[PDB]
């Protein structure tokens, strides 16, 4: 259930030989899902625009600030193909 | 994006730079000269 309108930017930069930030929703007024389920594997597949050849705005090594609507953490962007998979921080 | 750095270009000036050495010559006239000699042994004559 991921949503393009709680995914936001956090890094100012556009120098792409380094790693951009990224925070989600996922609180009440967001997606309304715990932080176990938005970092299970596959979940910000639809934010890819082709994730079987790894095309679309997430790059290996990015952090995600994931604001679940119990707790929140960091994580970081170990795959993105052929599935967006992620990992404590 | 930055990927632009791998099709740089690099320019090569043509006007070559000789290293700083003497271009010799320097001391022709300043003794006597003889010109267009023959032989392996030039002989100067002197007296007392």
């Amino acid at each position: 259930a991921f949503g393009i309108n709680y995914m936001g930017r956090v890094s100012t930069s556009a120098n792409n030989d380094t790693q951009k930030v990224w925070i989600y929703n996922g609180t009440a007024t967001g997606s309304n899902e715990t932080v176990a389920t938005i970092a299970a594997s596959g979940y910000f597949n639809a934010f890819m625009v082709n994730v079987a050849l790894g095309k679309g705005p997430l790059g290996v090594g990015d952090l995600i600030i994931i604001n679940g609507n119990d707790a929140s953490a960091f994580y970081t962007v170990q795959t993105i193909t052929p599935n967006v998979t992620v990992s404590v921080f | 994006s930055l990927a632009l750095s791998q099709i740089e270009i690099q320019q090569f000036l043509s006007e070559a730079h000789a290293e700083f050495q003497s271009e010799g010559f320097l001391l022709q006239g300043a003794v006597r000269t003889k010109s267009g000699t023959k032989g392996s042994i030039v002989h100067f004559p002197v007296f007392g």
